[PDB]
RNA sequence: UUGGCGGAAAGGCCUUGGGUGCUUGCUGGCGAAUUGCAAUGUCAUUUGCGUGGGGAUAAAUCAUUUGUAUACGACUUAGA
RNA sequence: GCCCUGAAAAUGGAUGGCGCUCAAGCGUGUUACCUAUACUCUACCGUCAGGGUUAUGCCCUGACGAGUAGGCAGGCGUGGAGGUCAGUGACGAAGCCUAGACCGUAAGGUCGGGUCGAACGGCCUCUAGUGCAGAUCUUGGUGGUAGUAGCAAAUA
RNA sequence: GGAAUACUGCCAGCUGGGACUGAGGACUGCGACGUAAGUCAAGGAUGCUGGCAUAAUGGUUAUAUGCCGCCCGUCUUGAAA
RNA sequence: GAAAUUGUUGAAAGGGAAGGGCAUUUGAUCAGA
């Protein structure tokens, strides 16, 4: 990671995708 | 409490509307046959609402039976109500829209007296 | 039999193909297509590509902005297949292209993952040999697809890193074999053996 | 008046059934469940969970016993329609089955009379049980169906 | 759905929406907005509903409304009340 | 088609692309690249990563 | 132990239909393994159990079901015929569906 | 906890060590019961309020102004 | 026998679309399968016919049910009149509102709640200025267009 | 020379699973099984059991979903036009 | 003191019509026994 915000963001993004299930690769 | 009856079945629940009384307020909703030579309606094509018809019609052992096995007669004072003396298991009073809380409470006294169902009390009694 | 199927769409017929995984997602299975650039199609290079200049040509005269919107890749291609068989234009055909993804090449997380085959639309099988097939990465680079040379690329990438996973896997493999055959001749072994594992 | 009043009234006199010709008559259970039979049971608190038959009762139940010592099941009643009937079998030879009926299980915490004879019934039921290998720990285990599994092909 | 088709746009709005009502509809729970169940004490089954009996009793038993009660009204169902314990003690004695 | 996968500050810029980066400058307490030069510390770690 | 299933996994598929008419009141089932009216027949008669989830707790549960019984074949594939207490709502078609294995003749 | 790899949408893969439990590889001992002959019979993030973790202290818009802009919106500039 | 050509223009375009090439095309054969207000069985409604029975009714049996112009029959409803319910009613008549209830195939009828404050219904009959979506219908009322067009001649 | 099997057809042969329906309401009749007694699948379903006893079933209502559905009347051979 | 028409409040739907018929889910509401 880049190791100091980079990664909750990220991470974030990625729940909130898996959650309202708007991801373009993940279903 | 009423008699044993076959189960009712009707056949149609849903109430038989006039064409385009959704469509204007001044069509309303009491059925008009259409006498239109050109009316999709009349011509019973596919998708339009149905009409009424006597295949419709009720089993003659359970018409003007209410759920509770009752054939519903209207009461308006004691002596029409002791006109159903007999008549317990087949008929059930109902007080006319018309009559007074002094009056209700004797009819249903009665009633109670002689073993009928009431079928609108809590008329106008509230108190 | 699975949550999410994974299809190569290499070597296999793009109609078929579309047919079979329409029906899987109106029955409701998640499909994922990968690797639409080796897909094939049958007849000759030239009949496809004048049947997508045919298509091209259409288009809305008095605004060309709201018309068929010609979508070069293979995915697209693909796609667009595969629309003209669901009810698109339903909730249901909706939902039901929502349950697909198709992509040029395999990218993660589909890379660490199997695929799988439809045996009912490859073109080995179903076709005759002695027959002009078409690809779709060159069909799609004619009619202006400016992204083959990428794709290549970082499969030739893909590809080294699978071969390690399965040279790596196959000597597992070996290991594993080896111990279960000197594990064999025991008593619990034939036991095994008669009542058929 | 309201309502004038009907000139016919049905008589409320309610008249008597006609003479049915339906009797009652004993059941034909399946060929596969014979006493001592190992059975499967698809739903209940039990559900998945292998017992074995003794008895037919008199209103079409079977009686069935764990034994409760070994998977927890108790001497109950099961239907014969919601099981499935495993070729497996015990022998069953001195068991007192004779006292169970329909009246023994009418309920109107757990009977001094119940446990006893669970007790006495299931000794008599692991002693023939310790016969076969690991027939105990079959019939602890619970059932479930695997991916791959097909109950139309499946031989029970 | 053409400028991005591997992503989901219908399932995500139905599940936002059914969320949604969820919510608003266990609020509207949490308020008392709705009306209870038919054999809860408080409930109104069989009996005659009429906003301005309500009023009546609960000015009785003493945040913006429609419901208002009639003074006129209030007037006639205190005479029918007066009427109804009248016969309720004629049955005392 | 292209992506851009990581840009890199420099450790010191100028008031005119700190007033080009804000909208209203001359209420701002001009906070825009603070922690980036803070990131600029010992080795620079994440930097040069 | 990991797995507690004693039921077969299908998809409702459709309703009973024409190419521009159909028929709610009866349903089409595709089981797991099966391929034909061979195999289907076996689960003829069987119970069908559609599970869902609402936001409301009834009785109990927020997990609410619509029984219903195999009744018969479908082509040559092995699709069934299937009708319940209440019609399925057609926001269903590619839902899965539990039939379980009673009433059992084995 | 060690170390390494991975940028196509990497968000995952492998690895070192020591703890911590379990182990159906094998043999034993207790408990289950009344969900009453079935009822799917419920088992897989935090936003919100107890929680006291409990410290740190940004911008845009309106109004004003500019005219590289402009029908009005917008745009472009400046102002503690 | 199949295939190519065997002439046909001009918005972009259609074996219905996708698309199909040992076919998802042509010819032929063998099975299985889908499916109509059609056929079979059952129930219910109505009509018609045939029988039975101290009651334009009750019971048994069976066959049938398309429909414009149009014909016949049975019924629902409105204003007023004779009779009757020794009818209803200021503890609330008629009227109006009603996501509430019920009965009839339907016309329509009945009930509950709210408003209102003075007359109104069932039944046996009579009578007619008796039932509306239309008529570029009559009178009255109200909207979208729309805070829109525009309120720019005669020097300020 | 001796059989078998296929095909076609018959059984007032045996057996099993699944679905829909349960009309009618004392008796009367044809019949069958039985030494009788009586019994019976014979002129239309009875028996056993559990759960709930309420918004659970059901109705009404606002929506959604699958399929269908062109705006009425008049005029004319016939029009959405 | 009706309807057309209008405002506020409350609930719901809405990717270039709406309305209607069959069937059910979901939410609200409701009677009988």
């Amino acid at each position: 990671w880049r190791d100091g915000r980079h990664h909750t963001y990220k991470k974030a993004k990625l729940m909130k995708q898996s959650k309202k299930k708007t991801s373009f690769t993940r279903f | 409490a009423s008699l044993p009856h076959p189960k009712i079945v009707k056949k149609h629940t849903k109430k038989f509307k006039r064409h385009h009384s959704d469509r204007y307020h001044r069509v309303a909703e009491n059925w008009r046959k259409q006498k239109g030579i050109d009316s999709v309606v009349r011509r019973r094509f596919r998708g339009n609402i149905s009409q009424p018809k006597i295949g419709y019609g009720s089993n003659k052992k359970t018409k003007f039976l209410s759920p509770s096995g009752h054939k519903t007669f209207l009461v308006a004072n004691v002596k029409d109500l002791e006109t159903l003396t007999m008549h317990t298991k087949t008929y059930a009073a109902e007080i006319a829209h018309n009559i007074s809380a002094k009056n209700r409470v004797v009819i249903l006294a009665r009633a109670k007296a002689l073993g009928i169902k009431v079928t609108n009390p809590k008329g106008r009694l509230a108190l | 039999v699975e949550p999410v199927v994974v299809i190569d769409g290499k070597g296999h017929l793009v109609g078929r193909l579309a047919s079979v995984v329409a029906k899987q997602l109106l029955n409701g299975q998640k499909i994922v297509v990968v690797r639409a650039e080796e897909l094939n199609i049958s007849g000759e290079f030239f009949r496809n590509k004048l049947k997508y200049h045919d298509f091209l040509r259409k288009a809305t005269a008095f605004n060309k902005t709201r018309g068929p919107f010609h979508f070069r890749a293979p995915s697209r291609i693909f796609y667009k297949a595969l629309r003209g068989m669901v009810s698109h234009k339903t909730a249901r055909g909706k939902a039901a292209l929502e349950r697909l993804k198709v992509f040029e090449g395999i990218p993660p997380p589909y890379d660490k993952k199997k695929r799988v085959v439809v045996p009912q639309a490859l073109r080995v099988l179903r076709l005759k040999p002695g027959r002009k097939y078409t690809t779709l990465g060159k069909l799609s680079t004619s009619v202006g697809w400016k992204y083959e040379d990428v794709v290549a690329k970082l499969e030739a990438k893909r590809k080294v890193s699978s071969a390690e996973y399965y040279a790596k896997k196959r000597a597992f493999t070996k290991k594993v074999a080896s111990a279960n055959a000197t594990a064999a001749e025991s008593d619990v072994a034939k036991q095994l053996a008669a009542l058929g594992y | 008046s309201a309502q004038k009043a009907p000139k016919w009234y049905p008589s409320e006199d309610v008249a008597a059934l006609k003479k049915t010709r339906k009797a009652a008559r004993p059941q034909k259970l399946r060929a596969s469940l014979v006493p001592g039979t190992v059975l499967i049971l698809l739903a209940g608190r039990f559900r998945g969970k292998r017992v074995v038959y003794l008895k037919h009762l008199e209103d079409n139940t079977l009686l069935i016993s764990g034994p409760f010592k070994v998977n927890g099941v108790p001497l109950r009643r099961v239907n014969a329609r919601y099981v499935i009937a495993t070729s497996t079998k015990v022998s069953v030879e001195g068991v007192n089955v004779e006292k169970f009926n329909v009246e023994y299980f009418a309920k109107e915490e757990i009977k001094a009379e119940r446990v006893e004879d669970q007790k006495v019934v299931d000794k008599a039921l692991i002693a023939e049980i310790k016969k076969t290998p690991l027939l105990k720990q079959y019939l602890s285990a619970s059932f479930s169906l695997k991916n791959g599994d097909k109950p139309h092909m499946l031989k029970f | 759905s053409k400028n991005s088709i591997n992503r989901p746009k219908l399932t995500s709005n139905l599940h936002h929406k059914v969320h949604s009502l969820n919510k608003k509809r266990a609020q509207r729970e949490r308020a008392g907005l709705l009306k209870p169940a038919r054999s809860s004490v408080n409930s109104k089954s069989g009996e005659i509903k009429s906003v301005a009996l309500d009023l009546y009793f609960q000015n009785k038993k003493n945040s913006i409304t429609t419901r208002t009660l009639s003074k006129k009204r209030a007037k006639k169902i205190e005479r029918n009340l007066k009427y109804a314990t009248q016969r309720k003690l004629l049955v005392d004695a | 088609g292209l992506r851009s996968l990581t840009t890199v500050w420099a450790e010191h810029l100028s008031d005119e692309v700190k007033r080009r980066f804000y909208k209203n400058w001359y209420k701002s307490k001009k906070k825009a690249f603070t922690k980036y030069s803070a990131k600029y510390a010992q080795d620079g770690a994440g930097i040069e990563r | 132990a990991e797995s507690h299933r004693l039921y077969v996994k299908g998809k409702h598929l459709s309703y009973q239909r024409s190419k521009r008419v159909n028929n709610p009141n009866v349903s089409l089932i595709k089981i797991e393994g099966v391929a034909t009216p061979q195999d289907a027949q076996f689960y003829l008669g069987k119970r069908i159990a559609y599970v869902y989830r609402a936001s409301k707790e009834v009785r109990g549960s927020k997990i609410r079901v619509m029984w219903g019984k195999v009744t018969r074949t479908h082509g040559n594939s092995g699709v069934v015929r299937a009708t319940f207490r209440n019609n399925l709502p057609a926001k269903t078609f590619g839902a899965s569906v539990r039939i379980f294995l009673y009433p059992s003749n084995i």
